[PDB]
RNA sequence: AUUUGACCUCAAAUCAGGUAGGACUACGCGCUGAACUCAAUAAGCGCAGGAAAAGAAAAUAACCAUGAUUCCCUCAGUAACGGUGAAGCGGGAAAAGCUCAAAUUUGAAAUCUGGCAACAUUUCUUUUGUUGUCCGAGUUGUAAUUUCAA
RNA sequence: AUUGGAUAUGCCAUAUAAAGCGCUUUCGAAGAGUCGAGUUGUUUGCAGCUCUAAAUGGGUGGUCAUCUAA
C-alpha cells in the first residue's frame, strides 16, 4: 500500500449545492424524517421554527 | 501613428525624458585615470607582441600587422582597438 | 520520487497564523505596504494593471517625499523601474498622494508633532491598504458619438500599407542609400 | 592614492618590469614551502579590493599548485584544510611559471576580538560560514559551480507532484 | 677594529590567551561516479545549519514596458534537441535592503587587539562590557565620508 | 521565577555637531592571467592548456534596447 493512493475526490460545486439544497428540502418533509428514523410523532410542525 | 503595425508601432503617449542613470556612465575616461594610465604606460613600456607591431607598422606592412594582431587578441574590434592606440603612440614617439 | 500534498491544510493554517502573528506584532500599521499601479510588459497583458514592486525616485520626488524617509513611513522604493510616460508618472504620484492624505504618523519620542506627524493619534486602527487604495483596471471606454473623419477612414487598409512599408523598409532603405 | 597606479601596472603583465619581478618572485617562492605565511601581501591593491585590511586577524598565505579542476579553487581548499582555525575570505592569482601557478589566500581569524568587534566583517564568525571553500561559497567556488543570474545559468523534474484533489 | 641601536626574514618555548579534528546526517552545498535513456542515480570523498543554498541584475523583454532571491499554479509536455525537455510573461505565498576597493583627516592615526587597576553588568559569583595606564598593531593605510539608485 | 516590546515617570548626555531636501560655475575615481578567442574534456554552463584585452568601454537580446561582471 502506498500513501499516494487517491484518498480525496473532487466534486463540482454546483453538484454539492444541488445535494445540499435537496437535503434541506428533504429535511422539510415529515415522511422522509420517519423513514430516517427520527421519533417525531408528536412534533408540532415540520419544518420546525423557534424564536431567536 | 498610434498604430499596432508600422515602424513606429505601438501606443502613443506623452514621452518623458528619463533622468541620467550613473551605471550608464561606466566606460568613460576620467582625466585623472587617463593621467594615471599615461604614467604607468611610460613606466612599464609595451608587451612583446606590441613591439612586433611597432616593427611591422614601421615597416608599413599593415595587412600582416592587423592579421597577427587579430590572431594575438581574438576579435577584430580588439585588433582595431590596438592598432589605433599603437599608431597613436607612434606619432607621439616620432 | 513523489511529492504528496497531505500538508496542504496544514500549510494553509500555518500561513494564516503567520499573518495573524505579523498583524499582532506590527498592529499600528497595515500588514501590507502600498504598491504602485504597473502595467504588464507584453502585448498580451498590456491592457491590464497590477501591483508593482515599488515606486521610483522620480515619482517619490514629484510627490514631495524623500527616498530616505519613504522606507520609514512604509513606501517601498524601486531603484530599477523608470517612468517613460507622464501617464504612469501622475498615476503613481496620485497613488502616493492619496496614501499620504490618509496616512497618520505617530510622533517619535512622544514629545510634540515635530514637522510631519499627527496631532491626534488616538484614532489608531489597523486597516488594509486595498480598502483605502483599491487598485483598478484600465478605464473601459464609454459610449461616444460617431466621428465623421473616422467613419471615412477605412481601417486595415492602412495596416496593410504600413505593414508593406515595414516589410520592405530595408528594400527602400537600400534604394535611397545606394542611389545617394 | 597609489593603488590606482598599482592596479594599472598589474594590468600589463607582459611588461619588462612585471616579467622580471614575476620570475624573481616565483623563483623565491620555489625554495619557499608549498604553503607558507606571507606577513605582508605581495599585491596590497588586490588584497584591499578583495577584502583584506591591515589589522590583527587577517592572514595571508601563499600557495603554489602545479598545472596540467580550478587551480584557484584547489588552492583555497588546501589552504583552508591547512589552517583549520581560519575562514577563507578570498584568494587571488599572484604568479605563474611553466608548471607552477602561485596564489595568495586571504583568511580571517574568527576567534580574534578585532574581528568579532568589527561590524563590517562580523558575518564570517557565524557558524554558517565554516569551510566556505569546501562547500563552494567563495568567488572562484561560485564561478566554478556556475552560480549566476541569467538564462545562461534538477529536482523539479524527477518528482511527480500528486495533489490532494485531482 | 669592532662595539651599540634599528628594520627585514626565519626560528624555539610545557611562554599568555584561543581555535580545528570526531559523531549524527532525513533535508542542504560541492567533488567524484558505474553497470544491468539508465543517471548528473546508487556507492565513495569533503562541508554546514535549523534550515541550507540563492539573492539585490554585466536580468527579461521588443511591451502603454517588467524589475533582488526562493516556493507554488500556469506557460507545457510548448520552444528546443535526437526519447530528452525549459524559460519570458500572467496569478499567488513572502517581502528588506545593503556593505567594501577604487578619491588626502594632512591643522595633527582621529583606529584597534593584548597587559595592568578599578568600575560595573549578568539566564550566570559561570555572562558581557566601560574607563584610565602601558606595550603592541598600523602610514606597504586602521578610523569618518562615498558604492553609480549615486 | 524569568523575560520580549511599548506607556508613564526619574537621572545622565553634551549639538562649537551630524543628517535629509533644491541648485550647480565643478568633477565624478568603479574590481585583470579577468573578460575574450582557438583547442581538448564534462553535463549554453564549467574546467585544462596556447595566447591575452579595452575605458562611452564591456556583457546580453534582435544601429537599437537593457544591464555594469571579474
Amino acid at each position: 500500500t502506498k500513501t499516494w493512493r487517491k484518498w480525496h475526490v473532487k466534486v463540482n460545486q454546483n453538484e454539492k449545492r444541488y445535494a445540499i439544497a435537496s437535503a434541506v428540502a428533504a429535511s422539510g418533509v415529515p415522511s422522509l424524517l420517519l423513514a430516517r428514523g427520527h421519533r417525531i410523532e408528536e412534533i408540532p410542525e415540520v419544518p420546525l421554527v423557534v424564536d431567536d | 501613428p498610434g498604430l499596432v503595425v508600422g515602424l513606429n508601432k505601438g501606443k502613443t503617449l506623452t514621452k518623458r525624458q528619463l533622468p541620467e542613470r550613473p551605471s550608464r556612465r561606466k566606460g568613460h575616461l576620467s582625466k585623472r585615470t587617463a593621467f594615471v594610465r599615461s604614467i604607468v604606460r611610460e613606466v612599464a613600456g609595451f608587451a612583446p607582441y606590441e613591439r612586433r607591431v611597432m616593427e611591422l607598422i614601421r615597416n608599413s606592412q599593415d595587412k600582416r600587422a592587423r592579421k597577427l594582431a587579430k590572431k594575438r587578441l581574438g576579435t577584430l574590434k580588439r585588433a582595431k582597438g590596438k592598432i589605433e592606440e599603437l599608431t597613436s603612440v607612434i606619432q607621439s614617439s616620432r | 520520487y513523489v511529492k504528496t500534498w497531505f500538508n496542504q491544510p496544514g500549510r494553509k493554517l500555518r500561513r494564516r497564523q503567520a499573518r495573524q502573528t505579523k498583524a499582532a506584532k506590527i498592529a499600528p500599521r497595515p500588514v501590507e505596504a502600498i504598491r504602485p499601479a504597473v502595467k504588464p510588459p507584453t502585448i498580451r497583458y498590456n491592457m491590464k494593471v497590477r501591483a508593482g514592486r515599488g515606486f521610483t525616485l522620480e515619482e517619490l520626488k514629484a510627490a514631495g517625499v524623500s527616498r530616505r524617509v519613504a522606507s520609514t513611513i512604509g513606501i517601498p522604493v524601486d531603484h530599477r523601474r523608470r517612468n517613460r510616460s507622464e501617464e504612469s508618472l501622475q498615476r503613481n504620484v496620485e497613488r502616493i498622494k492619496v496614501y499620504l492624505a490618509h496616512l497618520i504618523v505617530f510622533p517619535r519620542k512622544a514629545g510634540q508633532p515635530k514637522k510631519g506627524d499627527a496631532t491626534d493619534v488616538s484614532g489608531a486602527e489597523q486597516t488594509d491598504v486595498a480598502a483605502v487604495l483599491p487598485i483598478t483596471q484600465e478605464a473601459v471606454e464609454e459610449a461616444k458619438p460617431i466621428t465623421e473623419e473616422a467613419k471615412n477612414f477605412n481601417a486595415f487598409s492602412t495596416l496593410s500599407n504600413e505593414r508593406a512599408y515595414a516589410r520592405y523598409a530595408g528594400a527602400r532603405a537600400a534604394f535611397q542609400k545606394k542611389r545617394a | 592614492g597609489a593603488y590606482k597606479y598599482l592596479e594599472e601596472l598589474a594590468k600589463k603583465k607582459q611588461s619588462d618590469v612585471n616579467l622580471f619581478l614575476s620570475r624573481v618572485r616565483a623563483w623565491e617562492y620555489r625554495q619557499m614551502n608549498v604553503i607558507h605565511r606571507a606577513s605582508r601581501p605581495s599585491r596590497p591593491d588586490k588584497a584591499r579590493r578583495l577584502g583584506y585590511k591591515a589589522k590583527q586577524g587577517y592572514v595571508i598565505y601563499r600557495i603554489r599548485v602545479r598545472r596540467g579542476r580550478s587551480a584557484r579553487c584547489t588552492a583555497e581548499e588546501r589552504v583552508g584544510r591547512y589552517c583549520s582555525n581560519l575562514r577563507v575570505l578570498n584568494s587571488y592569482w599572484v604568479n605563474q611559471d611553466a608548471t607552477y601557478k602561485f596564489f595568495e589566500v586571504i583568511l580571517v581569524d574568527p576567534s580574534h576580538k578585532a574581528i568579532r568587534r568589527d561590524p563590517r566583517i562580523n558575518w564570517i564568525v557565524n557558524p554558517v560560514h565554516k569551510h566556505r571553500e569546501s562547500r563552494g561559497l567563495t568567488s572562484i567556488g561560485k564561478k566554478s559551480r556556475g552560480i549566476g543570474k541569467g538564462h545562461r545559468f534538477w529536482l523539479r523534474h524527477n518528482t511527480l507532484s500528486l495533489r490532494r484533489y485531482r
